[PDB]
RNA sequence: CUUGAGUCUCGUAGAGGGGGGUAGAAUUCCAGGUGUAGCGGUGAAAUGCGUAGAGAUCUGGAGGAAUACCGGUGGCGAAGGCGGCCCCCUGGACGAAGACUGACGCUCAGGUGCGAAAGCGUGGGGAGCAAACAGGAUUAGAUACCCUGGUAGUCCACGCCGUAAACGAUGUCGACUUGGAGGUUGUGCCCUUGAGGCGUGGCUUCCGGAGCUAACGCGUUAAGUCGACCGCCUGGGGAGUACGGCCGCAAGGUUAAAACUCAAAUGAAUUGACGGGGGCCCGCACAAGCGGUGGAGCAUGUGGUUUAAUUCGAUGCAACGCGA
């Protein structure tokens, strides 16, 4: 979020570090996931589905070679 | 090209200046395969251009096309699912052709009774960044 | 088909259930394609105030200015039916229109059928009325001829009709066929569209032109079905 | 009219409009622009280039204040956040400090329903 | 990674502000355990300590405040 | 009698429960400061708000509700469920070692209790959200989706309701049966120890062997192999309906038919077809180009119209300088 410029620093590098900082916090994803209410049932189902997809991907990572 | 991005073929230099760009110019100006008419027109226009610009007529052609060559142009993209314009840079080989194309069409629009004269006049105004050839280049830069 | 061996249709519209310069135009196009003589009636003028009557007549005249028989009748007060009765005599007339417009009530008033037997009549609620009459029944006119009560309808869309048949259906367009410089003149923005300028100077009803265009574009939406209509 | 010589550029990058204001470091406003008041309307209004325009549209009317350096506080998800300050630097302004002040609640309030688009 | 267990710590202390501040971002957010490498019980102790510190204003809740 | 069951001693982890404080963001509102002309919203708009000064920004205030990050395939609880921090009261589980009692056990018709959300009663509270409703758009209509508002409700106290796809669609308890990779939480030994290696418990996740299953799949947390007890089923509709009983303030809940009607209804899986489902890979399909057609005159074919006859056939691509 907060990025303070130094003396004799090009403005472009300051811009790029500020944007990469703000996107390191994922603030845009935060303000977008809080735009509309999400019933906890849908939240739970999507979280669980993402998790099982992650498990299946990590399984495919190690079942091909073995 | 969906599958094979084929390479472009080579053009032969012009028998009066050995200049690949001049040959490309006459190939662009050509109409109905009448190469001889085109070469007559281009040599006449180059020589009168030389008379106004003094020495180095082939070089005068080079700087004329330079003063109107495009750097940035709008490009269409359907990735969004709707028509989307984007400003993009142009490779040198392509902007050469774009400059030549803009020159020849502008000359045809000029009229005044002779293609030789139209081409020469457009080239002469192009050499000094004028003649509306630069204005068409300027407007497509503004559209970035 | 709704009813056969018909001689005349009477487009029954009413201000309260819905006012639709679009359904009337769709009906006019249809009956023109079917060569049946139409007639426009507007029911329930009792609801409109005298100012409102002068506000509805100066666009009901749109059709009487192209010859269409346009009448205004109040079924509840039996007001101005008498010319409708005259126009109904000795012909076969199907009463058509949206649900709630008063087609059944108009028939009760005109036929003067015995009190024991009357058509179902429920009042409209909120935006649109119920569909009371779900049948098509013939009735013998007292003086002469026959009428037919029909069920109310929502969409009289015309995807079966060819696009040219819609230009023919608008009777105020024959005065300008072949006057467009582009022969295949879609007439919307094509240069030299005669009816474009015709409606620019007020020769044509703007609402009619817009309705023509919008029903054309409606046919594009309903051409999705691959079923056949021949 | 009065040269503070130092100040702050506050941005407001909504998905509909971008609001760029200038003020003293104390929050009393001097000049403010908007992509809406910039002659861009509708989908044309919510464009990054519209915010880039509003940048100068704000910078001009505070030349009398003539703040030399400035710190920018951008808040909002709307497109154009970076382009306003990119344009502002192209106007000769020097950015002392960039910072994001996007309001984030800790689960404080119920947001509106999901649009069944 | 897993420095706490590696030092066999018994309880993480909220009062320390030099040690556990290696576990928050500049925005003051508790860094997840996937990257700090700390273990579950110690991650929970860390979160509780950090919230305690926040309450007594030794650590900021956010960079803004 | 002590092996099942239970007690005691010492510790561990935990959004377990009830009550009370408190914190920091954020929304809204009020008041004030700066200051201009728009704000807001959509695919696009409009309604709406703003010159009395909106929106923006700063300061102060008020109120309600919820606790980003931690956060997890994590934990706890009989289930429903439980998420800031702290205090008070309180339930369960697990581990090591040892002592203690001595079958004290399992299941459970009736019965009792708990029990998401919505809803009901009384009384508070009400920021945001939002059935109903008001309005603007779209549309035949929009009575919907979208937009601007917005009441009950959502929160608290006390009662009532007692139902959910209350689901793992898998009753409880016990025993036995090949393996692998994890997560979490105890604990022993050995290490030079952080590490690290040997073990040994609890809960939990994903594969998979035998075996089982209609198949899908289950697979030591079985849907395997067996015991004990309970609940439930007997084709699809009619119907979880009628009547009666009980319960409820009411909404309704529970128990629960029959007449009548059909030869099906259904579960899994197979092949294809289709999708306003995805992944592609090609094609002058598009893009990039060059020249056209579409306007004019004429040539020619066709439709139509005409005619005594304008012979017949070809009619989306794939008929129309076609048979000819
Ligand atoms: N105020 C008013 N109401 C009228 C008038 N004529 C008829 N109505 C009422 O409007 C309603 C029309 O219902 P009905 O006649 O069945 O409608 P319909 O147009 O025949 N079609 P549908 O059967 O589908 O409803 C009835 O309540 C009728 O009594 C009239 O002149 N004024
Ligand atoms: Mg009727
Ligand atoms: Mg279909
Ligand atoms: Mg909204
Ligand atoms: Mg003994
Ligand atoms: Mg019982
Ligand atoms: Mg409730
Ligand atoms: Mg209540
Ligand atoms: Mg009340
Ligand atoms: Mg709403
Ligand atoms: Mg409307
Ligand atoms: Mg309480
Ligand atoms: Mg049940
Ligand atoms: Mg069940
Ligand atoms: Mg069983
Ligand atoms: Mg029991
Ligand atoms: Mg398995
Ligand atoms: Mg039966
Ligand atoms: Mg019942
Ligand atoms: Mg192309
Ligand atoms: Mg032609
Ligand atoms: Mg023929
Ligand atoms: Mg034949
Ligand atoms: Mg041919
Ligand atoms: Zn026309």
């Amino acid at each position: 979020p907060v990025i303070k410029v130094r003396e004799n620093e090009p403005f472009d590098v300051a811009l790029r570090r500020f944007k990469r900082s703000c996107e390191k916090a994922g603030v845009l994803a935060e303000v977008r996931r809080r735009e509309f209410y999400e019933k906890p049932t849908t939240e739970r189902k999507r979280a669980k589905a993402s998790a099982v997809k992650r498990h299946a991907k990590k399984l495919a990572r190690e079942n091909a070679r073995r | 090209p969906r599958r094979r991005v084929i390479g472009q073929r080579k053009i032969l230099p012009d028998p009066k200046f050995g200049s690949e760009l001049l040959a490309k110019f006459v190939n662009i100006l050509m109409v109905d395969g009448k190469k001889s008419t085109a070469e007559s027109i281009v040599y006449s226009a180059l020589e009168t251009l030389a008379q106004r610009s003094g020495k180095s007529e082939l070089e005068a052609f080079e700087v004329a096309l330079e003063n109107v060559r495009p750097t940035v142009e709008v490009k269409s993209r359907r990735v969004g699912g709707s028509t989307y314009q984007v400003p993009v840079e142009v490779r040198p080989v392509r902007r050469n052709a774009l400059a030549m194309r803009w020159i020849v069409e502008a000359a045809r629009k000029r009229g005044d009774k002779s293609m030789a004269l139209r081409l020469a006049n457009e080239l002469s105004d192009a050499a000094e960044n004028k003649g509306t050839a630069v204005k068409k280049r300027e407007d497509v830069h503004r559209m970035a | 088909p709704i009813a056969a061996n018909i001689d005349q249709i009477v487009i029954v519209s009413a201000i309260l259930p819905e006012l639709s310069l679009n359904i009337i135009d769709r009906y006019l196009v249809a009956c023109e394609t079917l060569q049946i003589e139409p007639i426009i009636v507007l029911n329930k003028i009792d609801l409109l105030d005298d100012e409102g009557m002068a506000f509805v007549n100066e666009q009901m005249d749109i059709y009487r200015n192209i010859g269409y028989r346009v009448l205004m009748v109040s079924s509840h007060t039996q007001d101005g039916l008498k010319p409708l009765e005259e126009a109904l005599t000795g012909r076969i007339s199907i009463f058509a229109g949206q649900s709630g417009v008063g087609k059944s009530s108009l028939l009760n008033a005109l036929l003067g059928l015995q009190k024991e037997i009357l058509t179902n009549d429920i009042s409209d609620n909120s935006g649109l009325g119920q569909h009371t009459t779900t049948a098509a029944r013939l009735y013998h006119f007292p003086h002469g001829g026959d009428v037919i009560d029909s069920p109310g309808v929502r969409e009289f869309g015309l995807w079966h009709l060819e696009p040219e048949q819609i230009t023919q259906g608008f009777v105020e367009f024959h005065d300008y066929l072949g006057l467009c410089k582009y022969r295949d003149c879609k007439h919307d923005t094509d240069p030299g569209c005669a009816i474009r300028e015709a409606v620019e100077e007020g020769k044509i009803a703007e609402t009619r032109f817009e309705n023509y265009h919008r029903i054309l574009e409606s046919m594009a939406q309903v051409k999705t079905r691959k079923n056949f209509s021949d | 009219r009065k040269q503070v010589s130092d100040g702050v550029a506050h941005i407001h990058a909504s998905f509909n409009n971008t609001i760029v204001t200038i003020t003293d470091r104390q929050g009393n406003a001097l000049g403010w622009a908007t992509a809406g008041g910039s002659g861009f309307r509708g989908s044309r209004k919510s464009t990054p280039f519209a915010a880039q325009v509003a940048a100068e549209r704000c910078a001009d009317a505070v030349k009398e204040y003539g703040i030399k350096n400035l710190e920018v506080m951008v808040k909002g998800p709307g497109p154009g956040r970076e382009s306003t300050i990119r344009a502002l630097n192209a106007a000769g302004f020097r950015i002392t400090n960039i910072t994001d002040v996007t309001p984030i609640p800790h689960n404080g309030c119920r947001p509106p329903k999901k649009r069944r688009v | 990674f897993c420095r706490f267990t590696a030092e066999g710590v018994q309880e993480i202390d909220y009062k320390d502000i030099a040690t556990l501040k290696n576990y928050i971002t500049e925005s003051g957010k508790i860094v997840p355990s996937r990257i700090t490498g700390t273990r579950a019980k110690y991650q929970r102790q860390l979160a509780r300590a950090i919230k305690r510190a926040r309450y007594l204003s030794l650590l900021p809740y956010t960079d803004r405040h």
